[PDB]
């Protein structure tokens, strides 16, 4: 969700 | 044969784009060569290479009028090569990746975005396709016309395709580092990617050969021990990696570190490389299209590749 997408970048 | 009858039409076809007539009028000499277009196309539309050349000689003869002047029979040759995508795709090639891709580049060339994005997602919304490669097109036209953050939500919805296969996080992981010189998102994206594709040659190579590249020497070997001694590549599928990283270890190593290495190799694969020390030992001097012997000692080594 909004946390890989957060861990990412 | 069929690939008779395509060489005679497309010669037919390029008799009339010569303008045998010598009319001055580019629209007349275009609506002769379309019509050839069209008889051919009646019988040889399961030919994609057709339809793109006619689409890009109507451009072509678009352009030209823009040239003159002529902005209105512009407009309308623009507008019919966009036809001639849409019917391509339409009847008989509706799956065939090339033409959609074409067909989004004409409309990204004409600025109409939203054209695109209904192109790709019409291409996506096939079920029986593998959307990988559309995936990583798809990215490029978001990354380089809209910018990274679109980018990075085509590359979202990618991970979210279960369909979708590794190379994206390459991709993505590559235009990171190419476009925006950002290596710790690279990084991140490699390491997910591992994460998910860990058991995957290609990929671990694909990441393998970008960190190599940053040049520094800690990180390539802790990567490479990463991969070949924990991880899920199997051992029967390694041998790319020992060879990338022999070949790491000639670089910077001394001769210590790449008979360790070549140690570790053959202990992987004593089966395989029963006798064949000397056939390996070749590739610890080959450069390039240099090798340590002729083509017959090489045979008689049992050398291969």
């Amino acid at each position: 969700g909004d946390e890989e997408e957060e861990w990412l970048y | 044969q069929e690939a008779q009858q395509v060489d005679m039409w497309k010669k037919y076809i390029q008799w009339e784009k010569s303008n045998p007539l010598r009319t001055e009028d580019q629209t007349l000499i275009t609506k002769r060569v379309m019509f050839a277009y069209e008889q051919c196309l009646l019988v040889l539309g399961h030919h994609p290479d057709i339809w793109y050349e006619a689409a890009q000689y109507l451009e072509q003869s678009s352009k030209l009028l823009a040239e003159k002047g002529d902005m209105n029979n512009a407009k309308l040759f623009s507008d019919e090569a966009a036809n001639i995508y849409e019917r391509a795709i339409s009847t008989l090639l509706k799956k065939n990746m090339l033409l959609y891709f074409a067909y989004a580049d004409y409309e990204e060339s004409r600025m109409k975005y939203e054209k695109v994005h209904s192109i790709y997602n019409r291409l996506l919304a096939i079920e029986d396709i593998d959307p990988t490669l559309v995936y990583i097109q798809y990215m490029k036209f978001a990354r380089r016309a809209e910018g990274i953050k679109s980018g990075r939500m085509i590359f979202k919805k990618a991970r979210e395709d279960t369909r979708t296969r590794h190379h994206v996080y390459v991709t993505a992981a590559l235009m990171e580092y190419y476009c925006s010189k950002d290596k710790s998102v690279a990084f991140k994206i490699f390491e997910l990617g591992l994460k998910k594709y860990g058991d995957i040659p290609e990929y671990v190579l694909a990441y393998i050969d970008y960190l190599s590249h940053l040049n520094e020497d800690n990180n390539t070997r802790v990567l490479f021990e990463r991969v070949l001694t924990s991880g899920s590549l199997p051992p029967e599928k390694s041998g790319e990696i020992w060879a990338r990283f022999l070949a790491f270890e000639s670089n910077i190593g001394d001769l210590a570190s790449i008979l360790k290495v070549e140690k570790r190799r053959f202990t992987a694969f004593k089966e395989e490389y029963e006798g064949k020390e000397t056939a390996l030992l070749v590739d610890r001097y080959k450069f390039m299209d240099l090798y340590p012997c002729s083509a017959s000692e090489l045979k008689a080594l049992g050398y291969k590749d």
